[PDB]
RNA sequence: GCAGUCAAGCGUUCAUAGCGACAUUGCUUUUUGAUUCUUCGAUGUCGGCUCUUCCUAUCAUACCGAAGCAGAAUUCGGUAAGCGUUGGAUUGUUCACCCACUAAUAGGGAACGUGAGCUGGGUUUAGACCGUCGUGAGACAGGUUAGUUUUACCCUACUGAUGAAUGUUACCGCAAUAGUAAUUGAACUUAGUACGAGAGGAACAGUUCAUUCGGAUAAUUGGUUUUUGCGGCUGUCUGAUCAGGCAUUGCCGCGAAGCUACCAUCCGCUGGAUUAUGGCUGAACGCCUCUAAGUCAGAAUCCAUGCUAGAACGCGGUGAUUUC
RNA sequence: CUCUUAAGGUAGCCAAAUGCCUCGUCAUCUAAUUAGUGACGCGCAUGAAUGGAUUAACGAGAUUCCCACUGUCCCUAUCUA
RNA sequence: GUGAACAGCCUCUAGUUGAUAGAAUAAUGUAGAUAAGGGAAGUCGGCAAAAUAGAUCCGUAACUUCGGGAUAAGGAUUGGC
């Protein structure tokens, strides 16, 4: 996750290591999602800091509004490719990577996700569950 | 506990067995195997697939 | 001159020497600390890993976002068939620390048991215990006397029980013989007991029942000499290394002018003693029961047995233990199960649970079916068949 | 480089909460120098990589004592090295610096650790260009480009592996000694509570997850494919068919088994004794005092429980012991 | 106007393979750039066949970036001889 | 024969079947392959690897010594009958 979030995101498996690019589902006029950081992680050795659905990572923007790239913003991810495993035995998985715009409390900075979104990133969110299309 | 139906093969899928995907729109896809993954993947059609 | 960053070490060094265990069945090295006030019973059991498979069930765990929810588990079913005692051993404290005093054994030992004191069982005449057998010839007296020994001195009790392996799918017709922690009353209730006992047999669920958790000691599975990087975890070298990359680059320091007794080296991996605790124990298998496989769910009349048999190991005619997850060992090794040490509160070792499912298609495949008679409904009518 | 003693001053007031001038005592050997003892019948150097162990002058984590400690935050100090101390942009760099994450991104040693372990970017042979110097050959503690990185099968060490001799052989055990392990964050709740004019704004108990590490394991999902298992395909060859050969596994699709992934799932014990500190009774000293005698609580500590080996010159219980 | 020593750096060009200071200043590229580029120039110590500036084509030459690609890496696993 | 082909692959005539051999398939290797998600975050530096690739048709920038750049780039197609 990050902070700001509601509750507590059961483990799913990494799939965005930082240099990953995922696309934007909001309506913030931003088409890029370039990863730099992962507000959740821990530390090892040559270990790439990587994220998962519903984690909030720090990011910027690659392509898209000017006034809205060369600079670091928070940013969440609400899909991903790589597969994880849910508790109720299903290795599901999205057909990109996506994420959308947020500031340090979790608030969107736009008012759309284009796309589905993930449960758990949903839950983990208020914010992004409410702008969301459908979830799951 | 329910029993899903692949949605190429039309197989069996029983609880922690195969594969779900959902794609780009939100249509949910699901796979009992590697097998009837790999040939939607492909694009191959069921209607053809001797087997389905 | 200091790492320039810090890590973590490779491996633990508590579980040195990476060697390779002596006997193929591990040791149970603590027993549970004994309540004289209970009744007598066995304290571990013996029994051979089949296989693993699927569970379903709700979910017990107020404040859990799967709270009343289904799960599905990883399972391993151990083929549990009756332990038969055949003796007794008598253990006193001394500052030199447990010691057997003596050992008594039963009338008659099958040859399952026999079996076991032999190497070359074909050629050999059998003459294991037939001289022994001679002391029951008396009314009791040497026999007796011995019984009255160990209720004078011991201080602990331990059985000797062994498999009946032959009621396994095994093709080792040879018995594993295992002493076994009497933790009932007084020593005098004790060896009654297991006097009581002798050449009769014990169940498992005599032992252990639903929601216990359980230890589970065994020999680890082998895969010999093994390199660093696999053995170890250690990095894997650049590419540009001259000679290999499944090394490690420095063995040491200049001084100490010596090989460092933890720094990692290439060796034996696998066929390692472990105690592996906490497994919960989901299903106790009634071997007479022709619903071992089934639930108040799924009512079917199916066994534990998968289609197309365990693999690799074969099928369970007999009472078994589902346990939780995994366990040391690989598929026909034998395995103690031992009660915990310890009173655990976990409420992860308090719930209760109550399977919905059992996952009973083949493992040898791509399994679909559960039941021959679903293969049949499903595909219809073949060309053999009728 | 690090630490003290004195106490003029800083500190609204107040030397010493936190600092501390003039002076003064010391410590360290990851600075730089001084020296020139050792090695010139020689065998490179810097940095990094990888990996282990050690120091403590402690950055984080545990428990405390202080405060100019209301709360939150911080700051000083004690016991403390048990456990962690990261991802990146530019640079050959160490260093430096910036982005970013984080509980924290502490400082050092081990021949300025580590080249029959790597790498070879830098430096520092021979080729070459420039600038400065020189009449010149050439020079530069200037810029630049290109420039071969040898051997272990010996001994010891280390990791694993057999093994003679203790009547013979077999089964079941003991436990000396040695090793040893977990780590840290967050949410919910306590609670918008304590405290506070307000701004703000905690904690224990309880619950749910997670990071780092570890030991296993392969039901599931994923990876691998000489199952050359099944099918597809090109070229040629066996007159055609059928069925096959060859193409250093011809190529493609699937592909069980085995192996295998924080790419997968499971599991990672709890008693005591203490440290700092706070106290108890209590003299010395008819008072006072945690201390002198005695004594209570008490930490990521220690010792056990637990966990791995089992001494091949440590031991116990038991079985059977030869006519060809 | 003057001094050394005969003249006194023109056209050009540049922190350039020539710049010490130097990781120069400004702009640009980037989350961040001792790198790259565009500029600036009292330039330690640029400069006109001791050739200066320009330049299409060409290059197993030195250098920076973009798309593609990828086991280089995260983080390793499996197979063949 | 395939094919643009004295290429590669397969064959006929002719010539060899000669390079110590047997049993196993630990580590680490030398040579050959493959990897979910990410895509140079590895590194002095994309080193090594990967990706592209024939042919037909369409299409094709700055600049230029007018010759080039240029297979620039970017696309569609391809068996059998
Ligand atoms: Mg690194
Ligand atoms: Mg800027
Ligand atoms: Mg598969
Ligand atoms: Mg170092
Ligand atoms: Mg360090
Ligand atoms: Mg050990
Ligand atoms: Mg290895
Ligand atoms: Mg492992
Ligand atoms: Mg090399
Ligand atoms: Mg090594
Ligand atoms: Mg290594
Ligand atoms: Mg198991
Ligand atoms: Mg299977
Ligand atoms: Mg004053
Ligand atoms: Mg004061
Ligand atoms: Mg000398
Ligand atoms: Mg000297
Ligand atoms: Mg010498
Ligand atoms: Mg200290
Ligand atoms: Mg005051
Ligand atoms: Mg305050
Ligand atoms: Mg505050
Ligand atoms: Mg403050
Ligand atoms: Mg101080
Ligand atoms: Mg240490
Ligand atoms: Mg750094
Ligand atoms: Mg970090
Ligand atoms: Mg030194
Ligand atoms: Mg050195
Ligand atoms: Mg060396
Ligand atoms: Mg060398
Ligand atoms: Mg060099
Ligand atoms: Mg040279
Ligand atoms: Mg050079
Ligand atoms: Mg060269
Ligand atoms: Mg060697
Ligand atoms: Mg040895
Ligand atoms: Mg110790
Ligand atoms: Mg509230
Ligand atoms: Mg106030
Ligand atoms: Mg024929
Ligand atoms: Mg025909
Ligand atoms: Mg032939
Ligand atoms: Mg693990
Ligand atoms: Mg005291
Ligand atoms: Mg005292
Ligand atoms: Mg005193
Ligand atoms: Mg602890
Ligand atoms: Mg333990
Ligand atoms: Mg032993
Ligand atoms: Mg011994
Ligand atoms: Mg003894
Ligand atoms: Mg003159
Ligand atoms: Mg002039
Ligand atoms: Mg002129
Ligand atoms: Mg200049
Ligand atoms: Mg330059
Ligand atoms: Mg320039
Ligand atoms: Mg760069
Ligand atoms: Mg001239
Ligand atoms: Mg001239
Ligand atoms: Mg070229
Ligand atoms: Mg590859
Ligand atoms: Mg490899
Ligand atoms: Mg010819
Ligand atoms: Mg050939
Ligand atoms: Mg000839
Ligand atoms: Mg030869
Ligand atoms: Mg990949
Ligand atoms: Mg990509
Ligand atoms: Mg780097
Ligand atoms: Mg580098
Ligand atoms: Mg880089
Ligand atoms: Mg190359
Ligand atoms: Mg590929
Ligand atoms: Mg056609």
């Amino acid at each position: 996750s990050g902070n700001g979030a509601q509750g507590t995101k059961f483990r799913i498996s990494l799939g965005l290591p930082v240099g990953a690019i995922m696309n934007c589902a909001d309506n913030s006029g931003a088409r890029n999602l370039y990863i730099i950081a992962v507000k959740g992680s821990g530390s090892r050795l040559n270990r790439l800091p990587a994220a998962s659905l519903g984690d909030m990572v720090m990011a910027t923007v690659k392509k898209g509004k000017p006034e809205l790239r060369k600079k670091v913003m928070p940013a969440i991810v609400v899909r991903q490719a790589k597969s994880w495993r849910r508790r109720d035995g299903v290795f599901l998985y999205f057909e990109d990577n996506a994420g959308v715009i947020a500031n340090p409390k979790g608030e969107m900075k736009g008012s759309a996700i284009t796309g589905p979104v993930g449960k758990e990133c949903a839950d983990l969110w208020p914010r992004v569950a409410s702008n969301s299309g459908v979830v799951v | 506990m329910k029993v899903e139906i692949d949605s190429f093969s039309g197989a069996k899928i029983y609880p922690g067995r195969g594969t779900l995907f959902v794609r780009g729109d939100s249509k949910i896809f699901r796979f009992q195997n590697s097998k009837s993954a790999s040939l939607f993947k492909q694009r191959k059609n069921p209607r053809r697939i001797a087997w389905t | 001159s200091h790492r320039k960053y810090e890590a973590p070490r490779h491996g633990h060094l508590g579980f040195l020497p990476r060697k390779r265990a002596a006997s193929i069945r591990a040791r149970v090295k603590a027993f549970p600390k004994d309540d004289r006030s209970k009744p007598v019973a066995l304290t571990s059991f013996l029994g051979y890993k089949a296989g693993m498979t699927t569970i379903v069930r709700d979910l017990d765990r107020p404040g859990s976002k799967f709270h009343k929810r289904e799960v599905v588990e990883a399972v391993t079913v151990v083929d549990t068939p009756p332990v038969v005692v055949v003796g007794v051993v008598g253990y006193v404290e001394t500052p030199r620390g447990l010691r057997s005093l003596t050992t008594v054994w039963a009338e008659h030992l099958s040859d399952e048991v026999k079996r076991r004191f032999y190497k070359n069982w074909y050629k050999s005449k059998k003459k294991a215990f037939t001289k022994y057998s001679a002391k029951y010839a008396q009314d009791g007296a040497g026999i007796e006397r011995e019984l009255a020994r160990i209720k004078k001195y011991a201080s602990v009790v331990r059985v000797l029980v062994h498999t009946q392996i032959r009621k396994t799918p095994l093709a080792q017709k040879k018995a594993h013989l295992a002493e076994i922690q009497l933790n009932g009353g007084s020593i005098s209730e004790k060896v009654d007991w297991a006097r009581e006992h002798f050449e009769k047999t014990v169940a498992v669920d005599s032992v252990f029942e639903q929601n216990e958790m359980i230890d589970a000691i065994a020999v680890t599975k082998g895969h010999g000499f093994e390199g660093v990087t696999h053995r170890w975890g250690t990095k894997k070298l650049p590419r540009k290394t001259h000679r290999g990359l499944r090394k490690v680059a420095c063995i040491g320091a200049c001084h100490p002018a010596h090989v460092m007794w933890s720094v990692a080296r290439a060796g034996q991996r696998g066929y390692h003693s472990r105690t592996s605790i906490n497994h919960k124990i989901y299903r106790v298998g009634k071997g007479d029961d022709e619903a071992n496989g089934a639930t108040s769910f799924d009512r079917t009349k199916k066994t534990i047995t998968p289609m197309g048999g365990f693999v690799h190991y074969g099928e369970i005619k007999n009472d078994f233990i589902m346990v939780k997850g995994c366990i040391p060992g690989n598929r026909k090794r034998i395995v103690t199960l031992r009660k915990s040490l310890y009173t655990n509160t976990s409420r992860k070792a308090l719930e209760e649970v109550s399977l919905k499912w059992i996952d009973t298609a083949s493992k040898f495949g791509k399994g679909r079916f559960q039941t021959p008679a679903e293969k049949h409904a499903f595909m219809g009518t073949l060309k053999k068949d009728l």
